[PDB]
């Protein structure tokens, strides 16, 4: 779902260094010049780097860019809380329509509080929903920091991808993050397995919750 | 003081048509190249096409995903950019915004280098292509699976399924309960309908003292649902 | 004299 | 002052068990033959079985449809008749009542004739065999198909689908609207869930003046739904 | 769904005569004696006739009974509004378990007001229901007298039996009758045909309402 | 001497 590929998120404490990669193909990054953009919530993207490694006036040299083959990288040194934003790379395709192509974007979090593991609650389908010939498992993920997670569902032990809908992380009132994941099933399926699980990965550590039709 | 203001977005049935317009201000419109970009929920930015300046031929380019169905044009006469969308598919659903190709100029020793980039960006206009229409939500109780009395706190909730469009407002015990309440952002379904959940955590050692009723208000369809959750 | 670096450019 | 009062009815999952009891008063219990009869919704009365008096052997007879699964017994000691139901099937769903075999006696020239008939009848006890459980209703608006402005009066309504168990209360505009209101009795579905409709007829020449909100209250599941109907 | 068969209803004006038939088989009516019962809403059945044609003390001779072969009949002369109730026949099967068998009952209406044709309203599935992956057609029948009707659904022109649920007639506040009929469809089916119709038959005359997905 | 007319009777 993204022409150029960048990691979805990266985190570091103020004063530290950080790098964000951007992978493409010979048709785009390989053949042309890379641009890097910085974007703050509710504002237009701001040009950070152009011509692979050049900085527009106003951009401090703590920002650097490089391109090697079909990959490009953005570096930021001496992190400041004010650098917390989204960063995406761009180029154009050397095809006939000369498309501008973009990366999926990288959210940079400048640690302003201690990292928090997420709270996870997994609800099985309600009895009322089943009688409506439907079954939804609800996985609620809250109070985590920084704001990025990965959600995987399991049927017994087999991974499950069909029927999953996960919202993007959202900022809570207390500055931590929240997110939801739903798994659509058929009343039949729900009863067909011993259990179902929702495992959320955050900063390496993975939390896992389970539910069983048994009760 | 440069800006781009687009409009024309809305709900369209699959197969229908839509015409977006973008008005610019703060610079000589006729001299810039214009782009239409779009970002669907969750996905990344996708370039839709562009129209070169009249000086450069005024020709248009289109992404492979929209060629034949979309048409871009400009009316330098009134600083306006147009996007005519035909044969819309649900996969065309997204926020559409116009951008201009700007440039940073660098003077080298012997040559002058012009590096172009998307400079000014509009806030966008939402285009939803769905057969979905106004609908109140189905509210289901979310009670803890295992008999919650072992853990210190218990979680109770309400599943507000299949409604449209946004937003849905949720409160507990008419607003009297606000501590320990978490209403999660809605998830968008393929059908075009939304669903969200709201949970409240209470002391497990307290279940039985009082009741918990989630008040679901969906103004768009004038639907109010009060559902008591139990266990 | 001028060098142009961009899509559909020269 | 004769009567038969049964009890023990309720909701049972398919395959489960249920024990109905019937208490008699006003006559010498030990001397009469007892019957269990049942009437499912819509269908006609069906004899389930009987237990003869102790004087006549105290033997029992069973309808082919329940033999092996049902058992009848009596405790003359306390004027009580019993019906033990095992391996219940959804098709066993019905109102169960006890009756006694009475008789009209006629003295002929040489013989005495005794004509028997089901004499005393109990009010019955309801036995529901369903996998269905408590559930709030889905409320859908019922707007006139053709644009109603031609006819003098227009009909608006609310479809209160799939709920359980009974009853559902419906009012319009919080009770302020009572003229021209018709709430129809519920229909029972195979699933065991009920559904009903409520319609109000208003002057066609008036649509637009005010609003019509149906307030659906389903106490059994503590669900309240307010839905405004429009057109 | 009734061992012995009787017409479901019969009507006549006070002072008139009326007869109710009851059909069985050699195993029941043919071999044994018929009983006839009268029942009023909310009360226990009252013995009307026994031994095929005998009346219990208290039963006026306006009531008569006869049995011919595997059929039995109940007659009532000089009808009075007070005779309005349900009437069912009974016997026993000459099989081993000696079952008491019953007729489905015939509702006898003693005309106490002018006959009224029914009002019929047919609602197509609401747009909100369709998006829930369901479709129900609602046929409402009210203000008819006497209280008996027949409801038939049509897909385009073909009769439809699958997915139909009809409630039994019900007594309204103004002494007339009401009933509902529902037709469950799939969003697909509903759109698959030109139209759907609900035709209600009452006292010979048939009313018919139609709905088309067109709008 | 008694005649019995009914199901389950002699």
């Amino acid at each position: 779902q993204s022409v150029l590929t960048q990691p979805p998120s990266v985190s570091a404490a103020p004063g530290q260094k950080v790098t964000i990669s951007c992978s493409g193909s010979s048709s785009n990054i390989g053949n042309n010049y890379v641009l890097w953009y910085q974007q703050f919530p509710g504002t237009a993207p701001k040009l950070l780097i152009y011509g692979n490694n050049k900085r527009p006036s106003g951009i401090p040299d703590r920002f650097s860019g490089s391109k090697s083959g079909t990959s490009a990288t953005l570096g930021i040194t001496g992190l400041q809380t004010g650098d917390e934003a989204d960063y995406f790379c761009a180029t154009w395709d050397s095809g006939l329509s000369a498309d501008w192509v973009f990366g999926g974007g990288t959210k940079l979090t400048v640690l302003s509080q201690p990292k928090a593991a997420p709270s996870v609650t997994l609800f099985p389908p309600s009895s009322e929903e089943l009688q409506a010939n439907k079954a939804t498992l609800v996985c609620l993920i809250s109070d985590f920091y920084p704001g990025a997670v990965t959600v995987a569902w399991k049927a017994d032990s087999s991974p499950v991808k069909a029927g999953v809908e996960t919202t993007t992380p959202s900022k809570q009132s207390n500055n931590k993050y929240a997110a939801s994941s739903y798994l659509s099933l058929t009343p039949e399926q729900w009863k067909s397995h011993r259990s179902y699980s929702c495992q959320v990965t955050h900063e390496g550590s993975t939390v896992e919750k389970t539910v069983a039709p048994t009760e | 003081e440069v800006q781009l203001v687009e409009s024309g977005g809305g709900l369209v049935k699959p197969g229908g048509s839509l015409r977006l317009t973008c008005v610019a201000s703060g610079f000589t419109f006729s001299d810039v190249w214009l782009n239409w970009v779009r970002q669907a929920p969750g996905k990344g930015l996708e370039w839709v096409g562009r129209i070169k300046s009249r000086t450069d031929g005024g020709t248009t380019d289109y992404a492979a995903s929209v060629k034949g169905r979309f048409t871009i044009s400009r009316d330098d006469s009134k600083n306006t950019l147009y996007l005519q969308m035909n044969s819309l598919k649900t996969e065309d659903t997204a926020v559409y915004s116009c951008t201009t190709d700007g440039f940073i100029m660098i003077r080298g020793v012997s040559e002058d280098y012009y590096y172009y980039y998307m400079d000014v960006w509009g806030k966008g206009t939402t285009v939803t292509v769905s057969s979905a229409s106004t609908k109140g939500p189905s509210v289901f109780p979310l009670a803890p699976c295992s008999r919650s009395t072992s853990g210190g706190t218990a979680a109770l909730g309400c599943l507000v399924k299949d409604y449209f469009p946004e937003p849905v407002t949720v409160s507990w015990n008419s607003g009297a309960l606000t501590s320990g309440v978490h209403t999660f952002p809605a998830v968008l379904q393929s059908s075009g309908l939304y669903s969200l959940s709201s949970v409240v955590t209470v002391p497990s050692s307290s279940l039985g003292t009082q009741t918990y009723t989630c008040n679901v208000n969906h103004k768009p369809s004038n639907t109010k649902v009060d559902k008591r959750v139990e266990l | 004299k001028r060098i142009h670096i961009g899509p559909g450019r020269a």
